[PDB]
């Protein structure tokens, strides 16, 4: 979060190293949210200045692009080193950088920014606050933002009273396919769409209470 | 143009005949004079010299007997302590030094006027680690002779601080071939994966103190650093069951290459011969087949430059070669295929670090390539398991037992937990 | 006219001096190590500075009389193998675990050496350096934190 | 059983390996004991298990 010039436009929000160009301090984890604005994405063309604690398998420091959502994602590679990289086009409208570090390095970071136009040949939302709320799988049928039988990314988004803190405790669960996350799961994102904050993830017969 | 003078440095076998190298430099001129396609109005000759391959001063004079008498090119002395007395010359003077033999180049020199024909070994201990890793190898046992191998197999010594390896670095007696002492400690510490850092003269010997122990069985595996593997007589191990993989540069499945060694051991008259020595024949070793890939390429820096007269430089009042600085940028830039396959050289140093192996290892018909390594691909190493004999033995066991099975309480039900089970 | 020569004190300097003391009968005085190659029939010539002969048996009793069972011997160029080579032959008949590594090239950053010397736990290194390469890997190993009551 | 004259005994010395045929009793004249033993060095078979 110490992480610096972020701060998005109409596409590519530059997404540079934290505190660019001076040095990145250690242990962070910043997420930075490629929102690949719609329409079109972000192709990672990053700057001459790049240099982050070269090692063997880049076990060490490290950057990633992950092509997906998280985890599964297919990485092109490593990036640590100290030549730029290259060869992002990005066609997903949901992507991700891991940046790790760690407590002893040196290397200034990295800086790039958007160079993808093109079009390729859900808005499930439910803002709501208060006290408590009650979101349920019946109104994904009954809001008429889906089909019977597609793929949907319906997102619930709660936001707290002010000074408040979020208990989601679970009163039912079922799965039709269980201990199968790949086709039917529920995760719970503490924020914003990162792992960072990703407190579990259930496809099982019983979910826990976070 | 005209007679152009190559020069040589070579070994004065004081009884026997001439070097090997020195033949293969004389039948690598003799051969470019004749056949007329290779420098056709330029003819080459020859100002080869003798020393004791061990006393620098007679390898610079011999060096500045032929730059005064005038030549193009210096062939290399071939030896640690007297090629870097011979490289200075030909730094300090213009003219080349073109050398056929593995030299500790140390890393500060700043010698820019040399090609080195000979396998660099930074290359060549990532071909030994691709085999030791191929293999699937925990334990090594890397075996030399004199304490420079230590610097040919660094990038194999350096091993365990980044991979899965145990390296148990041991030496070769002095000269004294009788090594039994020392492989009677490797049967006891159960030391079956061998590499050796030795030249075939003495990979010839171990083999007979191996044999004469009871480690040229099933369970030894051998891996030879020398390129001169397939010059081993191998008759008596080719039905041990052993293991013994090696590589071979010299590019014998070409018949241009091997209508040239069958030219070579007709100009062998003059073999001696030795039934104790454990080799086979007057074989064109990979040390001499270098000798005449050195005149080729230069030949073909001769080729693209007609405008080149030999001078006669001093060495007490010495300058820089009015041609000196371009014909070496042609010989570094140079690509020839030669009896060693592809003949090209690093920009910023002037060694063969880009070059074709044929992994060769022993089955019971001889030595067989079962392999290539190549530095860009790797290990090529096909092998296939299809070309073999019968009788395998598999198990079906098809143990898996496919139940169908519902899920009914209390009988079968799923597991009650948070994370994902399968 | 001299009666001594005195040395260049360089591997591939000396050697190019040493057989003119033989040729001519002038002693050459060495005063720094230098790799002789085995048959070398070189006669007038003495050397002062101590052999690694004896130098790395001296290394090998240090870490027997500490009784180590790992050590991380760290050259910096590779004719340092040679000068102790005694040590690198030693798990062959005690029970060490040589584990040899080098520094980097003409740079003088060992940041990324040595922090995989401490994630594999290396508290007990030999540094095969000069004192003015020396002098950088102390310096670099109190940046980090190589200098605790348990390193050696 | 040795082969008729024809000292080139490998054919048999093989299948003795395959079958971990360890310890062996030659009732053979010493011309031949001579003879058989320079192919079971040729042979892995001049070992620490053969007896
Ligand atoms: C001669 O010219 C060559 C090139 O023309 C120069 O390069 C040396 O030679 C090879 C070529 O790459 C190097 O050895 C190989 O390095 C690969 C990775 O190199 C990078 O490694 C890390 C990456 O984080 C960087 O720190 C580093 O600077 C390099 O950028 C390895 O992948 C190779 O291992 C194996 O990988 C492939 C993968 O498929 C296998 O198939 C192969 O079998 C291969 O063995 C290998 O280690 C070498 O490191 C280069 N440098 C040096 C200094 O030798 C040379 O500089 C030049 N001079 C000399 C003397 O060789
Ligand atoms: C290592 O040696 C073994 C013999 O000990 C070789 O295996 C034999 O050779 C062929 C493989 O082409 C098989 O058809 C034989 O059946 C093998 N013999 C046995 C008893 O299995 C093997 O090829 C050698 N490998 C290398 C890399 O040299
Ligand atoms: C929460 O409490 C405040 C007073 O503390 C009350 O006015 C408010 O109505 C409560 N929230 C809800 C959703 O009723
Ligand atoms: C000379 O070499 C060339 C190689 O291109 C080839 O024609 C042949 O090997 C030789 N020709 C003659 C006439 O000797
Ligand atoms: C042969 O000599 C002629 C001059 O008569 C010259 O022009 C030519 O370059 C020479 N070489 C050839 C034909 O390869
Ligand atoms: C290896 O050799 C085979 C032929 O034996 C060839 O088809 C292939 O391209 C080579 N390279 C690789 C990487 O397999």
């Amino acid at each position: 979060t110490q992480c610096g010039i972020w701060v998005r436009t109409s596409n590519g929000g530059h997404f540079a190293s934290p505190n660019y160009p001076d040095s990145y301090p250690p242990n962070k984890e910043c997420i930075y949210i490629l929102e690949a604005a719609p329409r079109q994405r972000i192709e990672l063309t990053f700057d001459e200045r790049y240099y982050i604690e070269p090692s063997f398998e880049c076990r060490f420091d490290h950057l990633e692009v992950r092509d997906g959502p998280f985890g599964f994602s297919p990485l092109i590679d490593r990036y640590c080193g100290m030549k730029s990289p290259a060869l992002i086009r990005s066609t997903g409208r949901f992507m991700w950088i891991k940046f790790s570090s760690d407590e002893e390095l040196e290397g200034l970071g990295f800086r790039a920014k958007y160079s993808f136009i093109p079009d390729p040949d859900p808005d499930c939302q439910f803002e709501l606050s208060g006290a408590d709320g009650i979101v349920r799988s019946s109104q994904v049928e009954q809001e008429e933002k889906t089909k019977p039988g597609q793929a949907v990314d319906c997102i619930w988004t709660i936001k707290a009273t002010p000074k408040a803190k979020i208990y989601l405790r679970f009163l039912d669960y079922q799965m039709e396919h269980s201990n199968e996350c790949k086709r039917n799961f529920v995760a719970v994102y503490d924020g914003s769409s990162a792992i960072e904050n990703l407190k579990a993830k259930f496809c099982s017969t019983v979910a826990n209470d976070v | 143009t005209h007679v152009l003078r190559f020069g040589g440095i070579f070994e004065y076998v004081e009884s026997g005949p001439m070097g090997a190298e020195e033949l293969a430099f004389r039948f690598a001129v003799n051969t470019i004079n004749r056949n007329r396609t290779l420098l056709p109005n330029t003819t080459l000759t020859y100002d080869t010299q003798k020393i004791n391959l061990y006393d620098s001063f007679e390898a610079s004079k011999k060096a500045c007997d032929q730059l005064s008498l005038g030549v193009a090119a210096i062939f290399g002395p071939s030896h640690s302590s007297s090629a870097n007395a011979v490289q200075s010359i030909c730094n300090a003077l213009g003219v080349p030094h073109i050398q056929t033999r593995w030299k500790h180049q140390v890393s500060d020199n700043k010698d820019s006027f040399y090609v080195s024909l000979y396998p660099d070994f930074s290359s060549l201990s990532r071909a030994i680690l691709d085999l030791v890793q191929f293999f699937k190898w925990k334990t090594v046992t890397v075996v030399y002779d004199d304490s420079t191998g230590l610097i040919r197999l660094q990038e194999l010594i350096k091993a365990p601080s980044r991979y899965n390896l145990r390296l148990k670095i041991r030496q070769l007696p002095a000269d004294t071939k009788d090594a039994k002492p020392l492989l009677k400690e490797m049967k006891r510490g159960k030391e079956f994966h061998v590499i050796f850092d030795c030249s075939h003269e003495m990979a010839a010997g171990i083999l007979k103190q191996a044999l004469a122990m009871g480690m040229m069985t099933e369970y030894y595996h051998y891996i030879f650093t020398t390129l001169d593997l397939f010059a081993l007589d191998v008759e008596p191990y080719r039905y041990s069951g052993v293991n013994m993989t090696g590589f071979r540069i010299l590019n014998t499945e070409n018949t241009q290459v091997s209508s040239i060694i069958e030219k070579w051991s007709m100009e062998r008259l003059q073999a001696p011969p030795k039934p104790d020595s454990g080799l086979l024949d007057g074989f064109m070793t990979t040390d001499a087949a270098l000798m005449y890939d050195a005149v080729h390429v230069v030949s073909v820096a001769v080729q693209q430059f007609p405008q080149m007269t030999v001078s006669s430089l001093q060495c007490n009042r010495h300058k820089p070669w009015r041609f000196g600085t371009r014909f070496m940028s042609l010989i570094k830039e140079a690509h020839w295929e030669g009896l060693t396959g592809r003949i090209t050289f690093n920009k910023t140093n002037g060694l063969r670090t880009d070059f074709d192996l044929d992994v060769i290892s022993l089955k019971e018909e001889g030595l067989e390539k079962i392999g290539t390594w190549d530095p860009a691909s790797g290990l090529n190493m096909t092998e296939s398991q299809k070309g073999k004999p019968a009788n395998i033995t598999d198990s079906l066991s098809n143990r898996s037992l496919i139940v169908t099975t519902i899920l009914e309480e209390p009988y079968v039900l799923f597991k009650k937990s948070d994370k994902p089970l399968y």
